RNA sequence: GGAAGUCGGCAAAAUGCCACUGUCCCUAUCUACUAUCUAGCGAAACCACAGCCUGGGGAACGGGCCAGGCAAAAUCAGCGGGGCUUGUGGCAGUCAAGCGGCGACAUUGCUUUCCUAUCAUACCGAAGCAGAAUUCGGUAAGCGUUGGACCCACUAAUAGGGACUACUGAUGAAG
RNA sequence: AUCAGAAGAAAAGGUGUUAGUUCAUCUAGACAGCAGGACGGUGGCCAUGGAAGUCGGAAUCCGCUAAGGAGUGUGUAA
């Protein structure tokens, strides 16, 4: 009766609160601004939830929600914001940044490696030798039992007698090249931890000092 | 031994003839059949791509040995002229104006002894001895007059019906001065002459012949050396 | 049975007409043509 | 079972033995008479009684014979023909009597020695009959 | 070949090269194919698709409805049962058993027809035992001698579907 | 025509269409 | 070849289960006569008027009406022609899209030519479809759908159904 | 409209079109499109050769939350 895109439906029963969720995030941001101390601005990075879970463990609460939504709730103008000189803070307040309560040394030093994300530059020039596939670049003393991965690769790989075989040498990634989605997904099947989680501690919105530096 | 078939027929004794001096195969049909014969005897004996009376059944329509070859009166002058041109000098070729035209079905011969369907005419017996230079015995195999089709015979052995009695096998072998075996071919096909073609050094059998018979022919005809 | 009105019978008929099968008709008329 | 194991292919020739015709038994299997009841490989020709020829296969009943071979309709090969038929060579042939042999559907004949002349056509087609033939012209 | 030989072949040689592309595109275009099928087809095949789409539409409506709930001649021309018998009663029209459904129990019970109580059509039909709509018939209810009313037409349906008078 | 039938309804159909429409209206009235 | 034709030894043939036979497969040839043409003789029945076809005209739709297709003298000989309906039962309860108590599907209880709606041949899609063989479905009526008493074989298959003028040849006046 | 148009099947269906009616989010970035995360107790419990959310029976709970359903499908013997 009308040409329109058919919408897929499922039964998750986990629909987000939408406006209520945004209000809850704003309330949490206000409480985090009302927290005791340590005035951190750092929430997430390219790392998975495991790094976030480990970071949350070493604290007695890192959370940002929708970026620039907490800043909007606080208000860019100093009149709306409860803090001082937040007009310049809001400009710096962007991306995955959130308050915490547990620090500086751990964030500066402890940087665990993790699988790379798209857009970055490869730390090296990974090359996949031809023949049987090597999951960990020939570190197995990486079996050839990857029966379903052969159909799921798409790259120059054919199944020979139940063994995945790359007919031609396929360079997985090269240093200085932007990490494509296909390159990142292909590297996911391998042990390429070409990333390092970082943090941002430029300033601290202390209750008394109110000096959030731009370092 | 070899497993080979003409077209898709196992009876290669009908569609071809083979002796110690030459090989006659059917025409116009499968040249793959000519290739099979040429693959084992091409450089040793001539392989004639011939016909008898405009038919492909030349194997059952002729009888011959290393010395002479016979054809029925039904053969044309053109086909007879063809055979003599292709065949070499030491092999003599003759037209046998004889009672039962199918010479292959009535006469099975080697270089020294021949077995004939008793119902042949005396002049035919005389010329066979004159041409083939063999002794002629007007006997029967398994009680059947068609000696040529039921007794595949060569210089080093012979095969007959499994039905024929042991005393009959001993009589035939002693009168032939050669070892004899009562065997089968082509999974119960009792026409041994029509399924197996034999010379003193090579033998061909139908594709449907099982390994047990092929071992038997190998033993009796001693092709291993 | 494939009928002579079949487009693929007609297609392969064409390719026979483009071998030496038709060459023995091209120069074959040239025989008389030089007489 | 029709046209089965008959080696090559048969040229067209005149039709001699229609349905319900009597032929002599040609082999020494033990039979005397055969009765044609049906002919293999006959199309939808309206009001055409199927007919047989040399080298053809027909369902036959042993009209005169020992009771064991009787009572079982089974195929038979017409080995001879009385109607004049012309070879592709051009010569015209015909025999005294219509004769047929008793054969299993596969192609091996049930006899041991056939009697009298054999049609050169059927000897060409049927190697089994050519294996068990006495004289062919 | 033994057991799951194609599964072994898939395992040891892989499936078709473009198989995922073909099935994904087939999974992509049936929405257009369904509308083309619904608009171009005519006749019985159209009508069957008509009724089966309503089946799936109503079904999908109900399963989704369940979802927020989870989130929240002198002869007898009729059937007969067994001078006075002037007409011919065929053995074909003869009826002996009936499907009597109890009112309170609500179970269709196979009960033999003990007899016909009264035929509302005419006394002659009751005398001849002609089964018709609204005719009272008595049947044995030992396994359940009680009356019942025919809720069907035995002439057309061919089965004596009746409801117990209880 | 171009169709599988004739669009001109024969005068029988022009006759009995209206009366059967009238019987339909009477049925709703009843 | 010798009852396969036909409900069938109807009629001939064989003489004055066997055997014979053109009943048939399948007709062909030959003879006489009618037949046609020529010279002569020469009716009657019948006749409102006439004679191309499709659809429609309340009916009876027709040869006249309407809308079309069309339509070129005179003749000779054969042949007689003249908005239904379908593939899916009946009783009872339960929902319940909803409307105004019903309530839709679902659930539970028991008992010659033409048509395509294609059998075969062509192609096609699906199926644990390995090969072969097969099943179901789609396009498709170009082309076939047999021979003998429900049967018994052949066959690729032996699918289901509707129903004076014209026709066929032969001359022919004329721009 | 691949046979459009100039009360009987009829109720229903159409990724055909055009208007309306009633609800939804939306520069606290709407829909879609993309990159990434889509977790850790835990391979929860009976069930079994092998069942790890996805052969199968009840809950189906929790820490981080901005989110990870004792799991939406494909799939793997697992």
């Amino acid at each position: 009766p009308k040409s329109r895109r058919s919408k897929v439906l499922t039964l998750a029963q986990t629909e987000k609160k939408g406006h209520e969720g945004k209000a809850a995030l704003f309330s949490g941001v206000q409480q985090s601004l009302d927290s005791f101390d340590y005035m951190w601005i750092f929430d997430v990075t390219n790392m998975r939830n495991t790094y976030l879970k480990r970071i949350r463990d070493d604290w007695k609460r890192i959370f940002m929600g929708k970026t620039k939504v907490m800043a909007k709730a606080l208000g860019h103008t100093p009149e709306e914001e409860h803090a001082e000189n937040v007009s310049k803070l809001t400009k710096l307040l962007h991306g995955a940044v959130g308050l915490l309560f547990t620090v500086i040394g751990y964030f500066e030093s402890f940087v665990q490696n993790d699988f790379a994300r798209a857009g970055a530059v490869a730390p090296f020039t990974h090359v996949i030798p031809a023949g049987p596939v090597y999951s960990r670049a020939g570190q197995i003393p990486l079996t050839h039992t990857l029966e379903p991965q052969v159909r799921q690769l798409g790259m120059p790989t054919v199944l020979k007698n139940g063994v995945v075989t790359l007919l031609a040498d396929f360079p997985l990634c090269t240093e200085g090249q932007q990490l494509d989605s296909r390159q990142t997904r292909l590297l996911k099947l391998f042990g390429i931890t070409a990333a390092e989680f970082k943090v941002g501690l430029l300033g601290y919105y202390s209750k008394k000092g109110a000096s959030v530096e731009f370092l | 031994a070899l497993r080979a078939q003409f077209e898709n027929s196992n009876e290669i004794g009908v569609f071809s003839n083979l002796t110690n001096s030459y090989a006659l195969v059917a025409l116009g049909g499968s040249e793959n059949f000519y290739s099979v014969f040429e693959a084992e005897l091409g450089d040793v004996v001539p392989v004639v791509h011939t016909t008898i009376g405009g038919t492909r059944i030349i194997g059952r329509l002729t009888c011959g040995n290393r010395k002479g070859l016979l054809v029925p009166s039904s053969t044309t002058d053109n086909e007879l002229q063809h055979l003599r041109n292709s065949l070499p000098d030491p092999v003599k070729i003759q037209r046998v104006d004889e009672r039962l035209s199918a010479l292959g079905n009535i006469v099975a011969c080697n270089d020294y002894v021949a077995l004939v369907h008793p119902d042949i005419e005396r002049e035919t017996e005389e010329i066979i001895a004159d041409v083939l230079d063999v002794e002629v015995f007007r006997q029967t195999v398994a009680g059947n007059v068609l000696t040529g089709s039921y007794c595949a015979l060569s210089n080093q052995g012979a095969l007959v019906h499994p039905r024929t009695s042991i005393q009959e096998q001993d009589e035939l072998s002693s009168l032939l001065q050669v070892p004899l075996v009562a065997g089968t071919i082509n999974r119960g096909s009792d026409v041994i002459g029509a399924g197996l073609v034999v010379n003193d050094w090579c033998a061909f059998a139908g594709l449907d012949t099982t390994a047990t018979e092929l071992a038997v022919c190998e033993s009796i005809f001693k092709l291993q050396d | 049975t494939s009928g002579p009105r079949d487009n693929n019978r007609n297609k392969w008929a064409k390719k026979h007409l483009k071998k030496g099968k038709r060459a023995k008709n091209s120069n074959f008329s040239k025989f008389l043509k030089k007489k | 079972r029709g046209r089965g194991a008959a080696s090559g292919t048969k040229y067209r020739m005149t039709l001699g033995l229609p349905v319900q015709a009597i032929m002599n038994c040609a082999d020494n299997s033990g039979a005397k008479n055969l009765y044609i009841v049906s002919v293999f490989g006959t199309g939808a020709r309206l009001n055409r009684l199927p007919a047989a020829s040399c080298g053809d296969m027909v369902l036959a009943t042993v009209k005169k014979g020992k009771p064991d071979l009787r009572k079982k309709i089974m195929p038979a090969i017409v080995v001879r023909q009385r109607k004049a038929w012309r070879r592709k060579d051009g010569v015209y042939l015909y025999f005294e009597d219509n004769a047929g042999v008793i054969v299993n559907p596969k192609g091996e004949m049930k006899g041991s020695a056939i009697t009298g002349p054999v049609a050169k056509e059927c000897a060409d087609l049927w190697p089994r009959i050519a294996s068990n033939a006495g004289t062919v012209v | 070949p033994q057991n799951e030989y194609i599964e072994e072949s898939i395992r040891k040689h892989g499936r078709r090269f473009d198989h995922e592309e073909r099935k994904r595109k087939k999974a992509a275009r049936e929405a257009h194919d369904a509308s083309l099928y619904a608009q171009k087809t005519r006749g019985i095949k159209a009508k069957l698709y008509q009724e089966k789409r309503r089946k799936e539409k109503i079904q999908m409506k109900k399963t989704i409805k369940q979802h927020e709930e989870r989130n929240a001649k002198r002869m007898i021309t009729k059937a007969t049962f067994v001078k006075y018998e002037r007409f011919i009663r065929p053995m074909a029209l003869r009826q002996k058993k009936a499907n009597v459904t109890h009112k309170e129990l609500g179970v269709t019970m196979q009960l033999p027809i003990i007899g016909v109580k009264k035929n509302p059509q005419s006394p002659t039909y009751t005398q001849l035992g002609v089964l018709t709509k609204g005719t009272v018939i008595e049947v044995n209810v030992s396994e359940l001698g009680k009356y019942a009313q025919i809720t069907n037409n035995p002439e057309l349906d061919g089965c004596v579907n009746a409801l117990l008078l209880t | 025509s171009l169709k599988k039938k004739s669009k001109r309804r024969t005068t029988r159909l022009r006759s009995r269409i209206e009366k059967k429409a009238a019987e339909s209206k009477r049925k709703q009235k009843r």
